[PDB]
């Protein structure tokens, strides 16, 4: 029974090793909006007689 | 100045014999625990570093 206690304690230490890590790479990334219409700024001004 | 002579009663003598049995068991128990702890340290822990 004492040996079973000792062996189990050593096994727990051996299981404390770390396998790897995982993370998400997202810094520097932004979302894009979509502009539907082209912003023209032209207006036509004409005289009443059409001259 | 008032030293008292020691009287070894039969009840006292038997009490010592009971203590010898309990002392012997305690020493044997301690020896087993020390041996178990020494085995555990060697298998589980290595040396320390700065």
């Amino acid at each position: 029974e004492d040996m079973a206690k000792i062996y189990g304690a050593v096994a727990a230490v051996s299981k404390n090793v770390n396998s790897s890590v995982t993370y998400e790479v997202k810094r520097g990334t932004h979302e894009l909006i979509k502009v539907p219409t082209i912003p023209h700024n032209l207006v036509l001004i004409q005289s009443d007689n059409g001259k | 100045f008032a030293l008292a002579q020691i009287n070894a009663d039969d009840e006292f003598i038997g009490a010592i014999d009971k203590e010898s049995a309990e002392y012997l068991d305690e020493y044997a128990t301690l020896a087993r625990d020390i041996s178990n702890s020494l085995t555990l340290v060697k298998a589980a822990f290595g040396p320390l570093e700065r």
